């Protein structure tokens, strides 16, 4: 199957395979909030353009896009838009996430004239929509191609609101599944300050875990991850249900994935807070919702002053990067993803295929120290070659662009370069 | 399978443009990748710039900006490349070539070659060369190619035409000589036939 | 930016081992590929990911690529082997293919053979036209040296019996032509001379 | 006979025996809802064409086709259609169900305007019709080779609704019998949650086992298997009668099939709700109807998280796929099917020879990862060899495909010497 | 007893089309499934289609795209193979070959070797070659272009003592071949020798006497 | 797509076994058939189904199939068994059949033959066409290597040959021609032309005369 040891040499070699989309760079406009999903071989994809500053300037354009994934004969995944829609006022449409099923992708997004609602969220009223679309677009043959709904029946349990927060969902039979978040009133958060783990950390209070449950201390809501279900079978008027993460490993909610692979679900959960350690397993059930987090030792992200990278103490901290990772054999539970090799600032994006406790190779993306921040990664096979796609958020040297870039990695199958006689002997 | 054909030899002044094809067949035109490459002449290849139709938003490299222009036209399955400005260095066989891998090319198309220069179209001035074997000298025609044909075709044994050269002033000379029998000197005319095309000069010279 | 190294040129003979090499910092981190190519003919890809050959490709040709330095090694070279290898990466940095200078294998096929020197006068014709052509003209021989300064020699050719020609010429003023009593050019290959008198 | 020992996959080599039958596959069609049925050196097949997608395309055309399975000297089971029939208003034709008597096929079929009924269940008015056709049609011949029949007297007992459901049914005599359907209404279904197995299974409820007989625990109607019967013998404008299965491992009524094997009738169940392990055995008797389930523990079918492959604890879930499977040895209970070998994903279709505790050899049909949904298989003598023949739907889109597999009469010589001695 | 024939040789200018034939005698034609497979020089086979009449619906690889069509004539128990945009590449022998056991094929047409060319055809100059135990006589075939040439001697009747050549190709691009028997010398003055000379690419056939 | 790999070519001494490989990536798993194929004709069916062997086919044809490789073993191998050998399987995958790339067997060290050597001049006819063609015809020779020089009374003539590359005949031996193409007025200018065929390390000479 795969190379399974660790190994100090070569064998990876990614390729840049944007070159084929309309992801065009232009001075003076900046790409940013990007998301990538793969299914089935097909593909969806946004971002958002803004002319000046990546957070102040003038939103331009939101493209929400799907496509194929082709082997054209050459033994690689190629891909190509087929299908693209732009909303009318950019500036409102935040946190799309996408999930696919038969025909067509669907993604959910929030609405909202206040701005990211997780920083503006008692103002933000709940809003959602979604717009769906054709991997394989028919002329003639119309509502097929391109459909928008708001939604208007939600429902949300004990929470405030929610919304969809993370790049990309699954389907089980009729019934499509969002990575979402809810919005819960910190004085209805129940909480036991015990149970914060403060054993063996010198300068965490117990109060520590509870505290950075929301954005800062004195946050009016509290953030629970969780998914977002919508059944297609139901028909007429679209209801979504909300559920709520299990509270094992409980880290503020925060964007997060859910994805098929060898034939089960998996769950990543970006750490977005003190608990800096990846947050990655098996789902054991969708609904309730709850996931077997690896023990994984080796891969963590950036964060600031009071949780970086490796922290593992508990803190009053709202700070990393979403960089997931994605199961490509599971008996040995070992993963694909690009993590950002730096402490405390998001940079030096890095290609690695590891275990719980050990990291077997990996190769850096970009050849000196870059600045890099999201990072997302699907894999699947081509005939029986494994392949990985990442979409990196990345500053672009050549033409000075914060832009995303996408590359395709294929996952050796065989450790070394010769068979080795000495180890095998004759 | 896909092949790649492209137009046929330019010659062009140093200020001025010219647009090459290269005509696509086979394959699936709106996803090929087609790159142009050139060669200059004692020099390695030099990447100019590629395009994918679907998307049909070529890219440069910084270089080749602002001088290279790539577009495509599914309506011919062809794609283009002009480069303006053109200069001496300019001079280099340009070739096409589909991407593949993410990383190679193959097919190539034949290759065009484009050649710069300040001169002006000029028929030869062709002289004999008498035996003391015997041939005649094109001076000092542009461009090229010459084609030297002895009693129109009737001689094709024997004779050596030698590839051109290429003198200070920009105009060509070459040589063609035929090895004839010593005693065949008295009772056989021999006729040299230059043809210009370029300049749409022809010209006979007994020798 | 990034660079490829490759030797100018490498000599065999027929039925041996010719290893080229392409030079480049951490070149084994890339992929590479290579192309051959014959005077007058589009590239032809004969490797390409560090070692896979294409179809129709022999299996005589091998790659290799480790370290700072990938290798093609062509077993048992024919004649027909003969031509011009390019190395060839991707760089990511700057999005751009980059090649390698090209090394001219020549394949040792045939035994030495010298030149034949013919060298023409200026004709009465073209003294005429107040100007003065010397014609020294080299056949069948892989590569010579011409000697008499205006001059204009041509780089050597294959004939049609796999053979090298070439020329070169000499622009003298009818004067000049008539200064001296005697021109000559010497060909060297591994010399030879002719002479004419006004 | 047939080889009984554990034996590596190369002992199977399938191939793809559909070219010669129109199922004519391009890009920008769909080809769904497929059936097959083989019975005595005869076959009958029907899918739903569609110009785009499977799922919202524009329905082109239903074929409901017979034919011969022949060998032509090649010593393989090659398929031709003899005859075909394409009903008006391909949208409104729905699970067809086929059943061979003497020179035809009879082909049930439910008559929807409002999609799926089984989705749609309290806005389908019952309304069933058949189509019959010779096997070996002959010219000018009458109603001999095509001959409708829109059914309108239904006894359906204490059930509101029936239909047929499932790909092919049985003779007995000049008697035919189609898998089908009843909609009971849930206030009329009693069900003692004591019968719920919950021990060992922490999360599981009593109740789960009655909330999950319909596709949701407040449905209308629970659904009920069953077969409908077709007595040739009563003449006239047909009268079908509902018999339901009875309630030894009762589980939502499903897509299901009822064949001959060796001289004695087989009934399999698809596994659409928490007991995901393959139902399938003998029939003790047809009318009551009542199936001697297998205790099968090796094949299952993938389904969603609440209802995995392989769950055995009652849970309230609508999930899974029709793979069937087709006894070919009594004396030792061996069955070829394909299923499909993903936990939660319809995928990577496997055809496999098993036993109720042991595959003893199997092959898979396509690449790991390869989508595949519905399998029908059904297995016959071809002179003194036994082949099988499995339609799959299989992944630039899903299509049915045929595949046909010669089952090995033994292991190899040295095994059989080993074994038998002698 | 199934039999396949093809069509004769043909030349083609690049970007013309060309449309093979192959005959299917000796089976029930609706059911048999008609595969083609070319073969270019110093390459392998290559499989390119292949159709069921009672289906009437080919398939092709996607290598081909639509260059190929494949069609049947119950009329004339004939499929047809049409390749357009020829390219020099195609140059090849073109087989039709029937499916067996759903894997395999047999049996196969005898092939037609299609050329791609730039130069038109050309049938041959056909050149008696004169006799001096036993004498040695023969024809010149002189000048043609593309191969292939048959030659047979009296009609097919006389086979023993007959050698026939492979051509040569000459500068012109033209190809000549010969073709010589070897006879009782007692019977050259009363047995009549004939070569019949066949071009299929020029639609030409030549007797000639020899003597 | 599938790819099955083949070596280029095989060769054996009369009478030994051949053994010509296909690999693949679990090709035991496949129904593996074989082709012979002789330079001019059609592909022959030699083994079906691993290891059947059809009607009309020696038993010295024998197939087998397992692991990631099948192969074709030729016993008690015949000089008539010169051939190019093609693997071939149905790739149930893509839906097409695939062939390797085909082994070419080479029968190495066959008895030694000489070649007879037939000049013809140039035909009457010919000579009022206004051309000349001399016909030099060699056969019968082993091995397949043959070289020929034409003199013109004693000179040696470079112009206007040209000479076949040889190529087997039906009965394993190799047959091969060369044309002296001169004008009509050449073939009477000179007294005697030649051909001369070097076959190892001896010589077979004709000579003709207008
Ligand atoms: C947040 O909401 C308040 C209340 O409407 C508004 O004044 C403020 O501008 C919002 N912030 C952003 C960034 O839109
Ligand atoms: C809170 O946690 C502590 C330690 O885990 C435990 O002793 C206590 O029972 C928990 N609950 C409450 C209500 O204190
Ligand atoms: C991680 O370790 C905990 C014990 O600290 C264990 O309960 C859990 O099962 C482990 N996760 C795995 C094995 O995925
Ligand atoms: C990052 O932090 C780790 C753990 O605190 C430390 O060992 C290392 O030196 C730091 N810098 C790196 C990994 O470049
Ligand atoms: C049920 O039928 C109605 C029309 O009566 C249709 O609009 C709706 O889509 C159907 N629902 C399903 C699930 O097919
Ligand atoms: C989706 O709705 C259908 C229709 O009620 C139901 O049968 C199915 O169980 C639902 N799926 C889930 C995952 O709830
Ligand atoms: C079918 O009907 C006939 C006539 O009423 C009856 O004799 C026979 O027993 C019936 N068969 C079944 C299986 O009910
Ligand atoms: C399966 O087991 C049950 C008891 O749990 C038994 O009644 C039934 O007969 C068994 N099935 C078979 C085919 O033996
Ligand atoms: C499928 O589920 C079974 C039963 O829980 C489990 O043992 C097996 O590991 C699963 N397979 C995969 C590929 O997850």
């Amino acid at each position: 199957q795969i190379c399974l040891q660790k190994t100090t040499s070569t064998i990876l070699k990614p390729r840049l395979i944007s070159y084929t989309l309309p992801i065009n760079t232009r001075e003076g406009v900046c790409i940013t909030d990007p998301l990538l999903a793969v299914d089935n071989g097909f593909f969806a994809y946004s971002h958002l353009e803004k002319i000046g500053s990546c957070t102040r300037g003038i939103a331009k354009q939101r493209i929400i896009g799907v496509g194929e994934v082709l082997d054209r004969g050459d033994k690689v995944p190629s891909m190509f838009m087929t299908n693209v829609w732009t909303p009318p006022n950019p500036s409102t449409i935040h946190h799309c996430s996408s999930t696919y099923h038969e025909d067509f992708y669907y993604t959910l997004c929030a609405v909202s004239h206040v701005g990211d609602p997780i920083l503006n969220s008692t103002s933000w009223t709940e809003s959602l929509s979604l717009i769906r679309l054709a991997v394989r677009p028919k002329s003639d043959s119309g509502d097929y191609n391109q459909k928008y709904i708001a939604i208007t029946k939600v429902e949300r349990g004990k929470y405030d609101k929610v919304m969809p927060y993370g790049p990309s969902g699954i389907k089980q039979g009729d019934t499509l599944y969002f990575p979402a978040v809810g919005f819960l009133p910190r004085t209805e958060f129940q909480y036991n300050d015990s149970n914060c783990p403060i054993i063996h950390c010198k300068y965490s209070k117990a109060e520590n875990c509870r505290l950075s449950m929301g954005v800062n201390s004195k946050s009016h809501y509290i953030l629970r991850s969780g998914l977002l279900k919508y059944n297609l079978s139901l028909g007429g008027d679209i209801i979504l249900q909300f559920i709520e993460i299990a509270d094992n490993r409980l880290t503020i909610g925060s964007p997060s994935k859910i994805y098929n692979s060898l034939g089960q679900p998996v769950f990543y959960q970006a750490s977005y807070s003190w608990d800096t350690m990846i947050k990655l397993g098996d789902v054991d059930t969708v609904d309730p919702l709850r996931v077997q987090w690896r023990n994984n030792s080796v891969i963590s992200r950036p964060g600031q002053s009071q949780c970086p990278r490796f922290n593992v103490c508990p803190e009053v901290c709202w700070e990393g990067t979403y960089n997931d990772a994605f199961l490509i054999d599971r008996l040995n539970w070992v993963s694909a993803g690009v993590y950002l090799n730096s402490n405390q600032t998001a940079e030096n994006p890095v290609f690695a295929v590891f275990k719980d406790n050990e990291i077997l190779y990996q190769v850096p993306l970009a050849e000196d120290d870059t600045n890099a921040q999201k990072t997302i990664t699907d894999c699947f096979l081509l005939e029986n070659v494994i392949w990985c796609i990442s979409l990196v958020e990345i500053y672009d040297t050549g033409d000075s662009v914060i832009r995303p870039k996408l590359f395709a990695v294929k996952i050796p199958a065989q450790c070394s370069e010769s068979e080795n006689l000495y180890f095998q002997g004759h | 399978q896909v092949q790649l054909v492209q137009s046929g030899a330019e010659v062009k002044k140093p200020g001025s443009s010219v647009k090459v094809s290269c005509k696509v067949s086979g394959g699936i035109f709106n996803r090929e990748t087609i790159n142009w490459v050139r060669q200059a002449p004692g020099q390695g290849l030099e990447w100019m710039g590629r395009i994918t139709p679907i998307v049909d938003v070529p890219n440069y490299p910084r270089k080749f900006r602002g001088r290279v222009t790539i577009t495509a036209d599914k309506s011919t399955s062809t794609v283009y490349m002009e480069l303006s400005g053109l200069r001496f260095e300019d001079t280099a066989i340009y070739f096409c070539a589909r991407f593949r891998g993410h990383n190679y090319f193959d097919p190539w198309g034949q290759g065009t070659l484009v050649t710069v220069s300040s001169a002006s179209f000029k028929g030869p001035s062709v002289f004999p060369l008498a035996p003391s074997a015997l041939g005649c000298l094109v001076k000092d025609y542009f461009p090229e190619p010459v084609t030297v044909s002895w009693n129109s075709g009737a001689l094709t044994s024997g004779v050596h035409t030698f590839p051109a050269v290429l003198q200070s002033s920009g105009l060509y000379s070459l040589s063609s000589v035929v090895t004839v029998p010593s005693s065949s000197l008295g009772t056989q005319t021999y006729i040299c036939n230059v043809n210009h095309k370029p300049s749409n000069t022809k010209v006979d010279k007994k020798v | 930016s990034y660079v490829l190294t490759q030797p100018p040129s490498v000599s065999v003979a027929p039925g041996q081992t010719a290893r080229i090499t392409c030079g480049g910092n951490n070149i084994g981190g890339k992929s590479v590929h290579w192309y051959q190519q014959k005077p007058g003919q589009a590239p032809v890809l004969v490797v390409y990911d560090d070692r896979d050959r294409p179809s129709g490709i022999p299996e005589r040709f091998s790659g290799s690529n480790s370290g700072d330095t990938a290798s093609l090694t062509i077993s048992r070279v024919d004649a027909g082997d003969e031509a011009d290898y390019f190395c060839q990466v991707w760089d990511n940095a700057s999005d751009e293919a980059v090649f390698g200078g090209g090394t001219k294998l020549t394949v040792l096929g045939q035994p030495k053979a010298n030149p034949t020197v013919t060298l023409f006068p200026p004709s009465s014709e073209e003294l005429q036209a107040n100007k003065a052509t010397l014609v020294c003209l080299i056949s069948d021989f892989g590569a010579v040296t011409v000697a008499w300064a205006g001059v204009e020699t041509t780089k050597p050719s294959k004939q049609s019996n796999n053979k090298y020609a070439a020329s070169s010429y000499l622009s003298l003023t009818p004067e000049q032509w008539k200064s001296h009593r005697s021109y000559s050019c010497q060909v060297t290959h591994e010399t030879v001379e002719k002479t004419v008198a006004p």
